[PDB]
Parts: structure tokens; sequence; C-alpha cells
């Protein structure tokens, strides 16, 4: 048998309700591109 | 055991005060003052 | 009267040198920050 | 009474001292008040901690060290014997004619020390002119090759 | 107030250095600036922890042991006393120009430390790559039989 | 700064070695980088722990103990000690070389290993810095000519 526990469901979760909302996945690679344009400063053809 | 070394090593933003003073009075303890005797 | 000097410090509240900057993508920086910067840039004996 | 882990460096330390010289004996008796037998101090030494504290006071050769022992386990005495055990500090007849000279100087210093910040301070950064002028351009130096 | 524990230690240790030669005697009296007298600075000593710091820097031989015990203790002293106590070191003429030319060396290594990983990682990426041939045999032997 | 615990754990043993030989000043001078000086040394240990170590594994007969004891009271110089003192084991005739003593060193290949990719990978990569200098500059000029 396996005993589920609620309200520990209910600490985890009270926990990471505000954690899925920064994460999320859409708002890394809004980072990463801006990254990648501050860095460049120069043309593409050359650095490989 | 966790590692906070790195956050440890800090500067505050430091800024001038307008009329400089009470440098010194950062650590001291004046013991009390007495009262009048009573009759 | 300087032309440079309100380049350099918006270079760096802005992050971006040579482009322009996108609307979400727009970080957060402290105001005794900029301070510390513009101490290097246009130096004075009043801090006032 | 005295707590053992006193006693048990005490006694002997005393016991020492007092096989060392004779002399001793005598100037104990004295100044704790007690009878001049050696066997009499030592049952005082075990009956009162105020006690051990003087005796330990007139031998400071060998005794020093029980005596800092008793003042650790024993913090209540500790008021109590620093005033038992007194002596005037003898000054010197120049002392504080020559303090007065100095009413001058010190607020210079204290003027300088609000200034740059805590004493600490004001010591470091007097060291720090009067270093050599090589630190200077070593320092210098190393921001070159963009080191900080 | 200088702590009991550091004091048990402390005091004996001065003594004993005084008792070994007087020349020590007149050099603490003068850095301290406390009078000659040998009865004297045991005086301040026990009086000051700052005071007894710096006597113990002015004997190392025998004396360094209660100084670290001291420091221990007291950690508040540990700021004062390291500025109080201070001695430029003598910079070589050669040294700050004999660094420059470093400067295109070192820039190198951390080329290299960056892409293999922390410069504990690199220092071991050289050992293996130094490393004798036939250990790289011996792994793929071990792999022949199974082992992982 | 070096922990006042093991400061007076280390100390102690590397000075009585110095006393006890003249020749000891050959492993300080050769790893560490420190001055000829036996009194610049010593600095040199209560300046940094990574430092202290290697100078108490290069001298092993009272010194193993207050390896240990620097090691756990100050644990971020485990990983730096351990590897910046690395003997290589040779070999062995016998096909059993096993962990008896090569333990450590067969460890040593698999980060190295795992790091650059497939065992091959390595040796390969071995092999690309113990090639001549001229190779490098052949693959160029062959690069030059736009053959690749």
């Amino acid at each position: 048998f396996l005993d589920v526990e609620p309200g520990i469901s209910d600490r985890m979760s009270a926990t990471l309700a505000p954690i899925g909302n920064t994460f999320a996945v859409s708002a890394f690679v809004k980072n990463r591109t801006a990254v990648y344009e501050a860095v460049s400063q120069r043309g593409t053809v050359n650095s490989n | 055991p966790t590692s906070m070394k790195a956050l440890d090593h800090t500067s505050i933003a430091s800024v001038a005060p307008l009329e400089r003073g009470s440098v010194d009075t950062d650590d001291r303890n004046s013991a009390p003052r007495r009262g009048a005797n009573f009759s | 009267c300087n032309p440079e000097i309100w380049r350099k410090l918006t270079a760096y509240i802005t992050g971006s040198s040579n482009r322009a900057i996108k609307a979400d993508a727009v970080g957060k920086v402290p105001p005794t920050a900029i301070l510390e910067q513009l101490r290097t840039l246009a130096p004075s004996e009043h801090e006032l | 009474m005295l707590l053992p882990v006193v006693a048990r460096a005490a006694v002997p330390a005393i016991e020492s001292a007092i096989a060392a010289t004779p002399g001793l004996v005598s100037r104990i008796a004295a100044a704790i008040g007690s009878k001049v037998s050696p066997s009499a101090i030592l049952a005082a030494v075990k009956s009162n901690p105020v006690v051990a504290g003087l005796t330990l006071a007139q031998i400071g050769s060998t005794g020093y060290d029980a005596y800092q022992q008793l003042l650790e386990n024993h913090p209540e005495v500790a008021e109590m014997l620093k005033d038992l055990s007194f002596k005037a500090d003898e000054i010197q007849p120049d002392f504080i004619g020559n303090l007065g000279q100095y009413r001058e100087e010190l607020e210079l210093v204290e003027d300088a020390a609000r200034f740059v910040g805590g004493m600490s301070n004001l010591i470091r950064l007097r060291q720090a002119l009067e270093l050599d002028i090589k630190y200077y351009g070593l320092k210098m130096q190393l921001n070159d090759m963009g080191y900080r």
C-alpha cells in the first residue's frame, strides 16, 4: 500500500506555486537572445 | 554544510555625511548616573 | 555640455551599447548603483 | 566551601610553597589572620574560597595557575576578592602635571580621528602615507594588467 | 580584563622570557611604553589584552603559543592588534617590473583554465597528459576484463 | 587566514623539523617557492593553508596527524592539497599492480577521461600535444592553401 499524506503536498505545492511563475521556460530564451545581442558586436561571417 | 562564504565579502555603497562627527562613538557604554540623596 | 558622459551611463543602465532594447526585456538597476559609476565619470569633491 | 576542581590543584600548590620556605607561612598567617601553624591555614583554605584567594595572592610564584582556575569556577568571589586584595599604586610627582601638556595634543588627534573614521582606520591611513612610493607604482601596474 | 584561560598560560610565558634575558625587558618597555621594571609590564599585561599581545609580538620564541590562544578567546583585539603591530615588508627593486613580463603569460593560463574548468581541474589534466603511456594501456585492459 | 586552532599544531611541527635538520629547506623552495630563509617560509605557512598543507606533507616524521588536523579544520584545502601533491608510482612488472598503490592514479585518469570523452579520445589528445610543433604549422598551411 502507499499512503498519500495531504498537506505535505500542500506545503510543497505552496512553495512551487511561486516557483512555477518565474522559472517558466519561455522566459529563459528571451534571456539568452538578449545576451547574444549584447555579446557579439560584430559581423557574423567571422568567428566561425 | 552550505557555503555562504562568497556572498559574505561585500562592500556597502559609500556616502559622505554633510556634517562630519559622531565617529568614535560607535561602541561605548556609559555606566549609569546616580540620583541625588534624599531627606 | 559633454556628449559622452550621457552615453556612457545610459549604456550602463540600459545595458545595451549598440542596439535597441525591447519592451519586455527590461531589467532593474538600483539607484545607488548608477551613482557608484557616475562617481568615476564626473568626479567631484562634493557628494551632494 | 571550595569546589573540588579547584581544590585538587589548589591544595598541593599551597603545600608546595609552604615546603619551599617557612617565611611565607608566617606572612599568610598574618594576612588571612589565621593560626601560624601550616596545618591550620590549610584547613582554612578548604573552608572558604575567599580565604583561598588571599593565600594565592601572597604566593604568586607557583600559585598563579590555580588562582586563575579558582577565578573561573568562582565568579562570585571575583568581586569580593578584588577588593580585599588591593595596593595603592605609587604615583609619580611629575605625572599629573606632565599630563597637562598633552591636552593640546590629544585634541588634535581626535580632530583627525573623527574625519577619517575609527581610530583603527587612522592608524592604517597613517601607514599608507608613510609607506614607500614604489608600492603605489606596484598597485597601479596590477590595474594596468587588468587585475582587481 | 584579560581572560584567565589565556592569562594562565600568558603570564608565566612572559615571565620566563624575562628571566631568560634582561635585554627584552628594555625592549618591551619601549614598545608598549611602560615602566622599565619587570614588575610594571607584568602588571600591564594583566590589565589590557591589547598590551598583552604587543608583548608576545616582541618575544616570539617561547611566546607564540599563548599568543595564538589569546587570539582565540579574543577576536575583538584581533583587528586592533593587527594594526598596531606592523612592519613594511622590504620590496625588491626589480620586483614590479619583473612582474610586468608575466602579463603575457598569465593571460595564457586563464584562457586554458576557463576552457577546462576550475584551476584545480587544469592542474589535474596537465598531469594526466604528462603521465606515462602504460597507464592508458592499463586502464584500457581493466575495461577489457569488464571493470569500469 | 590560517585558523589559530591548527596554527599551534603546524608551527611547532614545521619548526622542530627545520631545527632537526637543515636539509628540509629543499622541500619548501621546490614546491611552495618560498624565499630561501627559514624565517620567511614560516610566514608563508601562517599566510595560506594551501602553502601550509604542502609544508606538512613534505616533512613526514611528526607531521601526518598534524596534516590531517589541518584538513578538517579548514576543509576547503582538501581538494587542493590532495591534488597538488601527487607522485607517480612508476610501474609494476607483475600483472596485479591493482589499487594497492596505483588506486589514486587510475582514479586520476578517469576524471581526465570523463572530461575529454571516450578513453580513446584522451590518448589521442595526449598525442596531439606530444606532436612536434611543426605539424601544427603544417596543418595550418594546408588550410591556407584552401584544403580541409
